């Protein structure tokens, strides 16, 4: 029935930290804490809204509690259970919601230097997991720049034939009358002559598509590697919250009694 | 082409258009003339010459290694400069203005991308912006070439000033009876061997005035008319300038002397002015006339939103490339949300989940919201999150406005190629990421079709918002201590519901404290046509605010176009080109928030740095080094192209740098990738092998600093040059100056160019630093901190200004002894400072030492900057003690801490050798300048936290969030009284040291 016994009072708690308690939940989600102000009597309601978190001050004077000048509640315990009920339209209508959800503070189901010892181990779990994160990430970028750059080389590469195979048709065009009078003359050397360099340009343009097609290779088959770390790090990104969520839990379960102990542990 | 550098003669094959090809062995250094010449030569030799003009009638082509077909106009170019993918060249006839496709190559080389790349755009926003806004090229350029020359003076050397001539009473005290002395020279032989002439003249003297000084005490002796001394006054004023020796900074404008950056500096450290007297027409003729050629790509039925009678609505079609585990997640889904900045404007709604192996939804998505209601910024983020208690995280976001730079809502089907989720954010959505779509191939694309309401939607002109303001709005004395109070809160201040409708029921009377309206904005219903209607209203005629005031309406919590305007002509209006220069990271930054490429702040900015060149080199710096970023890099390249081809002839010179920085990081690539596996004394001797290159030598020597391009960056001193031994081994590099009078101001210009690790972290605490120390000063405490110069130029590569005459402390430790077992002597520093400043200079030295540590304690705790040891602690000779290396800030990973402890080696120098250190008068008087210097913070901890805010579009992961910015708030204390805050800063310094405060 009393304040620090209620399951939706948190005490001190940052207003970072109900952000973070209250992100992607539902309308009438709500918390109350000490106001930031850390000034006794004083309290702020935080209830989420059509996406956001709407912040609400628990005013006090003489022993009671409201939104308003009409304090009118003797306890802030009783204001909260009668808009648990009835719609905060009452204070007012832009708000429409009542409290539906309270973000109760206790829910996760040995001596103290079991649960520390069972500390120790997740946070290694933890800290070993977010460097094999770290490592795939910097092979994630050393992979990107490696690949776009590739992609250039190329763009490169067409260009190249692409002037490589004009060539070939301004050879063809322009060769073409002078081969066919050489050839009535009968000037066989200066065909040949025509021949050589022709066989020459279309012996370097298929040098050069060679290594147009090595590099093609070359890369889809690492722009492959490239998707498959990216699996990998996106099955590792949600493992690694949830071993970091363990960890802070302990942590704060281990602080009540051992503020010493992880002084030392880690 | 993956070629270090090319042999001396190389086989380069050309295509004649005869259809022959031909291969030429030609030096490496040739030029293309050369080439061109010689090919033509040889070219008799193979069938069909007779089809060949003469070689005046052609130009060569080939594929440079971005994968452009370059016309080679500027034929004076170097076969080895050309940056070929591989050794050809095709023989073609030049077509097009050759001033163009030259100018257009060097500025492809300054941007860091061809030019040619931003022709082939299908975004009209893209085509109309590189058109619209050359009209900010012409009139800064009118404006500067309008009182030639000495207009264009004022823009390549302009006037380094202080924001105010008024000297605060703390620096004026050091004046003689409020004058100052200084040292005036002149160049009399063409050996170039100098005269003197010292005068003491009033600190409020302009140059003129000094001129008319000098003039007098050498015509003192000539027995002048009192008006023949005022003609040669009048000539000399006319005739000759002054210059700061050593440094190519000038005095060209009539502010008071003492207001001048440099010599408000010699009276700060009583140092002696040196000026040397230079005839105006040898400045002018140094400043080569330059053009703005106007290019050539600047040529060549609706409803109203308000009429739209539904609900928003959003189709889901499919995605495409969705690179996730099938078997170890269960389903994808799609988030969505409408945004209006970071506030989501309703609820967020999402897909079905749906198999990993099929991504297709189509699914229609109703938002809580009424077409009319949405706010022109009105935005769509989303993303592709992943599932497998129940958790969630994001695969790849995307955003999107509602309305596009032309005022149209969105219609249609539309395809979104997403981007990669930032490192270390969780979030599900990216609503302060940029909008757009991921240029890069095999993106996970998403797509999309928005309602078309039988015709193209408009947003409606501002002359019907007006309309239905009025149509809406027809539907004392504790209130007025109420908006003082909640004007006087932090940017960041929790501000309740009843404190928001409190102030939008006032907003009339807000008008009388102007400063309140960003917390006035922020209580606005943005998802209600009616609010925001009216609050256009007030904003057209708000009285302006300061501008360290409205740079906070253009972070990322301010996105409407009429709050941002009136936030941009603010600054226009108020912000001095100084403080304009020394917020030009965060005003650069704030460019990304932006929606679209065209709008009041980037024509701005664009503005000023094209009639102020100190600003628009940093200008231009800070956007070239984030031209690697995809996400900004056609925004910041199309902004680049429009800089550098209206700067004039600093372009010439930005080459030589960017083209110098070019070949300190080729190099330094090799040293850390191809050369890894050898020592740093055998690293040495391969480093001198490539400086001794000539073309080394030329790009390296003679230009200007990337750091202050006054100063001038002359031969190196290849002896002092050296890899540094540290981990990512960085390049100490030692050039000497070329003025001719740097024997005045420093002859060893040294700095460390650094390749590795991101710099923006210290540019940002660098920068805070010296804002910090700034009101230090101008309150009474002589802190004296020392900001080096630090300049990120790429990604994770920049440069670090060395400080002379200084050592870390832990370097000083060692030319101690030991005392302890296996222990440095604690009095080794002081006995260092003892040796460097014996007899009556000692006093002064542990005063700087101890004014100094204590700015940086101050500095430091409320950074959250990094701990602090003794290889990151420096002190100079002179005795101020400084740190480098400012790595994290704000607590960065994983409890209020304290980075910087003053160990007993600090103590017994502020204790001058005693034994009960913290109980001395001397250590009293220190606690005593650092509770004073945080107080004096935390009057001032709007303007820092608007700073961070400002930054955190960035990709600093240091500050992603808004709640980042929070550790501030809490060393502050701003949610506490200041006697609860002195209390608190107390508590954290006692506990650190285990006492005494």
């Amino acid at each position: 029935m009393s304040l620090q016994d209620a399951e939706w009072y948190w005490g001190d708690i940052s207003r970072e930290e109900v952000n973070e308690k209250l992100r992607d939940t539902a309308d009438g989600t709500f918390l109350v804490r000490d106001a930031s102000t850390k000034m006794h009597g004083d309290y702020t309601l935080t209830l989420r809204k059509g996406g956001n978190n709407k912040l609400i001050k628990i005013f006090h004077r003489d022993g009671k509690y409201g939104f308003s000048d009409p304090l009118t509640f003797s306890s802030v315990v009783e204001l909260i259970n009668h808009y648990r009920n009835e719609s905060l339209a009452q204070y007012n209508p832009k708000l429409d919601v009542k409290l539906l959800y309270p973000v109760s503070k206790y829910q996760q189901d040995d001596n103290i230097e079991a649960v520390g010892k069972k500390l120790h181990e997740y946070n290694t779990q933890f800290q070993e997991k977010s460097r094999e994160y770290d490592r795939l990430y910097e092979e994630y970028t050393r992979t990107s720049q490696e690949i776009q750059m590739k992609r250039t080389a190329i763009e490169a590469f067409n260009e190249t034939i692409k002037i490589f195979e004009e060539q070939c048709q301004t050879q063809e065009r322009y060769s073409k009358e002078y081969i066919e009078k050489f050839k009535r003359e009968g000037n066989e050397k200066e065909i040949q002559r025509i021949m050589h360099n022709y066989d020459k340009l279309k012996s370097r343009i298929s040098e050069i598509i060679d290594s147009r097609r090595r590099l093609e290779e070359d890369l889809k088959k690492q722009a492959a590697e490239y998707r498959e770390i990216d699996k990998r790090m996106n099955s590792i990104k949600p493992d690694l919250i949830q071993l970091r969520k363990t960890r802070d839990q302990y942590l704060m379960w281990l602080t009540q009694k051992g503020v010493r102990q992880k002084k030392l542990n880690e | 082409w993956g070629i270090h550098l090319m042999p001396p003669r190389i086989l380069v094959e050309c295509l004649l258009p005869n259809g022959m090809i031909v291969t030429l062995e030609c030096l490496r250094e040739a030029t293309l003339i050369t080439i061109k010449h010689e090919l033509f030569k040889e070219a008799r030799k193979y069938p069909l010459h007779q089809l060949l003009q003469d070689e005046s009638s052609y130009i060569f082509v080939s594929v440079t290694q971005e994968a452009e077909r370059e016309e080679f106009f500027d034929e004076t170019r170097r076969l080895c400069d050309l940056r070929l993918f591989q050794p050809f060249l095709k023989v073609i006839e030049p077509v097009g203005n050759r001033e163009e496709k030259i100018l257009n190559r060097e500025i492809g080389f300054a941007i860091g991308m061809p030019v040619c790349e931003f022709d082939m755009v299908k975004d009209p926003e893209v085509q109309d912006f590189r058109r619209n806004i050359l009209n900010v090229c012409k009139e800064a350029v009118d404006l500067r070439d309008l009182n030639s020359p000495h207009s264009r003076a004022m823009y390549v050397y302009p006037p380094n000033v202080e924001s105010s001539p008024e000297l605060p009473k703390h620096i004026y005290n050091k004046l003689d009876k409020g004058q100052i002395i200084v040292v005036i020279w002149v160049i009399v032989s063409p050996n170039n061997d100098k005269q003197k002439y010292t005068l003491k003249i009033n600190h409020d003297c302009v140059p003129e005035q000094v001129i008319a000084e000098a003039i007098r005490k050498k015509t003192r002796s000539m027995l002048l008319s009192s008006e023949q001394l005022k003609l040669c006054v009048l000539e000399y004023q006319g005739k000759y300038i002054l210059k700061v020796c050593g440094c190519d900074e000038y005095f060209l404008e009539k502010y008071p002397l003492s207001q001048y950056k440099y010599i408000r500096s010699c009276i700060m450290l009583g140092r002696m002015p040196n000026l040397m007297l230079m005839a105006k027409e040898s400045l002018y003729s140094q400043l080569p006339m330059d053009c703005f050629t106007m290019p050539s790509y600047s040529r060549r039925s609706t409803k109203s939103l308000w009429v739209i009678n539904s609900a928003l609505r959003i189709k889901i079609l499919c995605a495409t490339y969705v690179n996730v585990n099938i078997r170890d997640i269960d389903k994808i889904y799609v988030r969505t949300g409408i945004y209006h900045g970071g506030e989501p404007l309703c609820d967020n709604v999402n897909t079905q989940r749906v198999p990993c192996s099929n991504p297709r939804w189509n699914e229609w998505l109703n938002y809580d919201i009424y077409i009319p209601d949405l706010p022109r910024a009105a935005r769509l983020c989303l993303s592709i999150c992943s599932v497998k208690k129940e958790e969630h995280c994001p695969l790849a976001w995307g955003n999107i406005n509602l309305f596009d730079y032309t005022d149209t809502l969105v219609s249609g089907k539309m395809a979104l190629n997403l981007w990669p989720v930032p490192h270390g954010l969780e979030d599900l959505l990216n609503p302060i990421g940029v909008t757009g779509s991921n240029p890069n191939k095999e993106t996970p694309c998403l797509e999309l079709e928005f309602d078309w309401f039988s015709s193209v939607v408009k947003f409606p002109d501002m002359s019907v918002i007006e309309e239905h303001a009025n149509w809406s709005v027809s539907r004392r004395e504790n209130d007025k201590e109420q908006l003082k109070a909640i004007s006087t809160r932090d940017p960041l201040s929790e501000i309740t519901e009843q404190e928001k409708d409190f102030l939008w029921s006032h907003r009339h009377y807000c008008v009388t404290i102007p400063e309140i309206l960003p917390k006035l904005l922020l209580s606005v219903k943005w998802n209600s046509r009616d609010e925001v209607a009216q609050m256009y209203c007030l904003v057209k005629d708000w009285p302006p605010i300061k501008p360290e005031q409205a740079m906070e309406l253009l972070d990322c919590n301010y996105p409407d176009p009429m709050v941002r305007g009136f936030a941009v002509r603010c600054l226009e209006k108020y912000l001095t080109d100084d403080k304009l220069s020394q917020y030009l990271i965060q005003l650069v930054q704030v460019l990304k928030y932006e929606q679209y490429l065209d709008n009041l702040l980037v024509r701005f900015l664009l503005k000023k740095a094209l009639t102020n060149q100190r600003i628009g080199h940093f200008f231009f710096w800070h956007l070239k080094s984030e031209m690697h970023n995809k996400t900004v890099s056609q925004r910041f390249g199309l902004l680049l192209e429009s800089y550098c081809r209206a700067c004039g002839m600093y372009l010439k010179h930005l080459n030589r740098q960017v083209e110098a920085m070019e070949k300190l990081i080729n190099l330094t690539d090799i040293l850390k990738q191809e050369k890894k596996d050898e020592t740093q004394k055998v690293q040495m001797k391969f480093l001198v092998e490539q400086m001794r290159r000539p073309d080394f030598m030329d790009a390296l020597q003679g230009f200007l600093s990337p750091l202050n391009p006054a100063h001038q960056l002359g031969n190196l001193r290849l002896e002092e040059c050296r890899i540094m031994s540290s981990a990512k081994r960085p390049l100490w590099l030692n050039w000497e100056n070329p003025d001719i009078m740097s024997e005045l101001l420093f002859q060893n210009n040294e700095i460390i160019f650094k390749n590795g690790d991101d710099l923006r972290q210290d540019m940002l605490t660098l920068q805070i630093i010296r804002i910090m120390e700034n009101i230090w000063q101008n309150q009474g405490l002589d802190l004296r901190m020392l900001p080096y110069g630090c300049l990120s130029i790429g990604d994770c590569v920049g440069l670090i200004e060395v400080v002379r005459n200084s050592h870390t402390i832990m370097q000083i430790q060692c030319k101690g002894g030991l005392k302890g077992a296996l222990q440095f002597n604690s009095h080794t520093l002081h006995q260092w400072l003892k040796d460097k400043n014996k007899g009556e200079i000692y006093d002064a030295a542990i005063d700087l030492f101890t004014r100094s540590c204590a700015g940086y304690c101050v500095a430091t705790f409320i950074l959250g900057i990094g701990d602090r040891h003794n290889s990151n602690i420096m002190v100079k000779d002179d005795g101020q003690l400084f740190h480098i290396d400012f790595g994290h800030f704000l607590d960065h990973k994983k409890r209020e801490r304290v980075p910087f402890v003053l160990t007993q080696d600090f103590l017994i120098v502020i204790s001058k050798g005693a034994q009960e250190c913290t109980k001395t008068r001397e250590f009293e008087r220190f606690q005593e300048m650092c509770y004073k210097a945080y107080l004096a913070i935390r009057q001032h901890a709007n303007l820092f936290i608007n700073l961070f805010s400002m930054m955190l579009g960035s990709g600093m992961p240091e500050l992603q969030s808004f709640d980042d910015i929070a550790y501030i708030r809490k060393t502050l204390a701003l949610d506490k009284t200041e006697q609860e805050a002195l209390e608190y800063f107390m508590k954290q310094m006692n506990d650190a040291h285990h006492g005494g405060w």
